[PDB]
């Protein structure tokens, strides 16, 4: 019951302000604290800092002087808004709920939104085909030449789960993003069980079904 | 600011065995009055937000299985799941909720030591659609694989190739502990032109020696 | 508007008596508001919660005993330590109408 939802602009031109929001869902946000923590990509949580319950904040040190914490206790809304974002901005932002009434635990997480801070569009992805090409036979997608991250890549429509590798996206000389999505199926199944990568990449708003199919 | 470090960065165990992933803090997070040290672990499992652990650096949390036995008092912290059964192959963080602003540690990776396994290798050859398009990417697959380590050649036309690829692997699936890697070949319409064998040779420690997965473009 | 001495004076050893009433009040927080380094949360008097020490009091931090409610948002922060010393800030949100503070001090 006590769910946390973020959701706020992904990509953002340097120099500007981030504003993500997070609605809060089951547990009053007059009595408890919700604070926000970004996860730098691949790197240590950082604490951004805390809106308890009474509307006192707390920064963190470093991004204090540009960071903006508020929430509506109406709405069950809690934002953060970033000045000057810069390089070092990109991160995964989550919103957590203290574990109690000044508990500095965060309990209850939210799932997390890449803000992207960087000067290049939304171009989407290019879904092609990395045929079967036919034991463990290997079918998969190529999402390439897209931006900003992530992209969603499924199988036969959230259904196809076992043995699905979808690899991390490599940033290519370009400045776009390419990525892999790959399913070992067994031999015979190539020929019957349909296999069709669901690609999404929100940034753009491109959703693209593609068949990956044998020869 | 209380300065959390956690210690080792990454650690490698057996599936049955203890891991412990000690951490620091440049201040004492217990209050003699209380006997309690505040000092709570979580668990950044691959993609997904950090789940806590242990509050109170004992107190789990309801659901925490009896595994992760938190300990530790002062400025020296320890966590300790007994048998690292697979799924526990997440990163863990010690935080201080002792004051604010909240400190986190840098994260212990842990792992598991499976025996070697050899990988699978596919090549995928450039389709039509991306060859109209003027690109030609050749990917090249090692389905599941232990120990991390791997070297992917490109050798293109009989000539070995380099700087014109990139590779990628997956982590280290929750079911076997066992990795995938991908590595992409990406040349000009032309080059593919240029050439018509290309072939991808793979050295893992399992393999006794080279693999060397190929076609024609014809 | 919330009633509280400019200046607590307290002796070593000593619960010293954070006062805070308020002319019904629904939580009262009081915090060391001084510096970066001394902004922290002392305790949470909700009323329908009770008090909520921070970590670092958990201790040294108590209500008055009953009953004191309504409208007495004191809490006693006794065996004071030298180090106590500071600025603190009651923050008194009436509901159901609005939000108040006010400021303190302690010179242990």
């Amino acid at each position: 019951e006590v769910q946390l939802q973020e959701s706020g602009p992904g990509l953002v031109k340097p120099s500007e302000t981030l504003s993500l929001t997070c609605t809060v869902s089951g547990f009053s946000l007059i009595d408890y604290g919700v604070s926000w923590i970004r996860q730098p990509p691949g790197k240590g949580l950082e604490w951004i800092g805390v809106i308890w319950g009474g509307g006192k904040i707390y920064y963190n040190s470093v991004l204090k002087s540009r960071v903006t914490i508020s929430k509506d206790n109406s709405k069950s809304q809690v934002s953060l808004k970033l000045s000057s974002v810069t390089a070092a901005d990109t991160a995964v932002y989550y919103c957590a709920k203290q574990g109690g009434l000044l508990f500095y635990a965060m309990d209850y997480w939210g799932q997390g939104t890449l803000v992207t801070v960087s000067s290049a569009s939304t171009k989407g992805p290019s879904v092609f085909p990395l045929a079967p090409s036919s034991g463990t036979a290997a079918l998969g997608c190529l999402v390439k030449d897209y931006f900003p991250e992530p992209v969603t890549v499924s199988w036969n429509s959230g259904a196809l789960t076992s043995g699905v590798h979808t690899f991390p996206a490599v940033l290519q000389s370009s400045g776009l993003y390419s990525l892999s999505s790959v399913v070992t199926v067994p031999s015979s199944s190539l020929g019957t069980q349909t296999y069709i990568c669901n690609v999404n990449h929100k940034p753009s708003n491109t959703k693209v079904d593609k068949r990956v199919e044998p020869k | 600011d209380i300065v959390m470090t956690q210690s080792p960065d990454s650690l490698a165990v057996s599936l049955g065995e203890r891991a412990t992933i000690n951490c620091k803090s440049s201040q004492s997070l217990l209050n003699t009055y209380s006997q309690k040290n505040y000092l709570a672990w979580y668990q950044q499992k691959p993609g997904q937000p950090p789940k806590l652990l242990i509050y109170f650096a004992s107190t789990r949390e309801s659901g925490v299985p009896d595994r992760f036995s938190g300990s530790g008092s002062g400025t020296d912290f320890t966590l300790t799941i007994s048998s690292l059964q697979a799924e526990d192959v997440a990163v863990y963080y010690c935080q201080q909720h002792y004051n604010t602003p909240f400190t986190f540690g840098g994260g212990t990776k842990v792992e598991i030591k499976r025996t070697v396994a050899a990988p699978s290798v596919f090549i995928f050859p450039p389709s039509d659609e991306q060859l109209k398009s003027g690109t030609a990417s050749v990917v090249c697959l090692l389905n599941n694989f232990y120990p991390r380590e791997a070297k992917v050649q490109w050798k293109v036309d009989n000539a070995l190739q380099s700087g014109n690829s990139q590779e990628s692997v997956t982590e280290q699936d929750s079911k076997d502990s066992t990795y995938s890697l991908s590595s992409t070949l990406t040349l000009s319409k032309a080059d593919y032109e240029k050439h018509k064998v290309y072939a991808c040779e793979v050295t893992h420690q399992g393999l006794s020696s080279p693999v060397t997965k190929s076609f024609n473009r014809g | 508007e919330l009633e509280t001495s400019d200046v607590v004076t307290v002796v070593l050893g000593q619960d010293a008596k954070l006062p805070c009433f308020y002319r019904q009040v629904g939580q009262v927080a009081w915090a060391r508001v001084d510096a970066g380094e001394g902004a922290q949360e002392l305790a949470l008097l909700h009323s329908k919660y009770g008090l909520h020490v921070s970590p670092a009091y958990e201790g040294r931090v108590e209500q008055p005993p009953p009953p004191r409610n309504p409208l007495d948002g004191s809490v006693l922060l006794r065996n004071a330590v030298q180090a106590d010393e500071g600025e603190y800030e009651c923050r008194v949100s009436t509901f159901p109408a609005g939000s108040f503070q006010a400021r303190l001090r302690l010179r242990v």
